[PDB]
């Protein structure tokens, strides 16, 4: 359909509401093009989203439910069709070196941020958990 | 085989 | 000086004379500019470049002498002065996932193309590994 069309659709889904979207916070960092940390704190506070990725509830720690459907929206807002999580994974990889985002030991697709985000974003992690109804 | 884009975020391909 | 100069003095030096050229090969695969795994087959086979990168006569495994030097050169190809062997590792551990090139476990600096290199040049290590008098 139009573009009116394409935003009220999904507004009646309850998306478009993310509490961090990526572009704001590209703006904020001066960074122009947004980065993959951004776009996963995008979907991390973005109610429509907690499905395939959300928080755990313990500080900046979050699980990737469904590792493809991350990488294939990474895919789309970069237009690289051929995106997968094995390429995503390599990208997480970069974080880690960086002291960005860490791995929870012994467990699959569960990553903390270890950075100092509530600095950054002057957030809590459990402020935006209420705010998310995160479980 | 194959050799498609290498191009990312922590390794961006040049091109001009 | 001049180009004419820049030309005359590296042909002196047996510069400029790879086996096989990335951009040659580029154009063979039709990548357009050439792409890394180009670029160090042209060194690979270039006798000018044997202190810093050469084989190690098992197959089409080669070893980085100078690492840094690599990086350095990679840098000055792709206009990119921030190059340096974390970024160019970094970028060779995607060319693991899809199996172009492998680590050689056990050896420091020493990797392998494991993708079919033969029927793509028509040559074999080993006849490569005697042009450029491989020890």
């Amino acid at each position: 359909g139009t573009f009116k069309d394409y935003v009220r659709d999904r507004a009646d889904l309850n998306k478009d509401k993310p509490v961090i979207p990526a572009a704001a916070l590209a703006g904020y960092t001066g960074s122009g093009p947004i980065q993959l940390w951004q776009f996963l704190l995008e979907l991390l506070t973005d109610k429509s989203c907690q499905s395939f990725i959300s928080w755990t509830g313990d500080g900046w720690e979050f699980k990737l439910s469904d590792p493809d459907e991350v990488a294939r929206r990474w895919g789309k807002r970069k237009n690289k069709p051929k995106m997968n999580y094995e390429k995503l994974s390599r990208g997480l990889r970069y974080y880690y070196d960086k002291n960005i985002i860490h791995k929870t030991a012994g467990k699959r697709y569960v990553y903390r941020f270890v950075c100092d985000l509530q600095s950054l974003l002057g957030y809590t992690p459990e402020e935006l958990h209420a705010m998310l109804d995160v479980k | 085989p194959s050799f498609d884009s290498f191009d990312f975020e922590d390794f961006p391909a040049a091109l001009w």
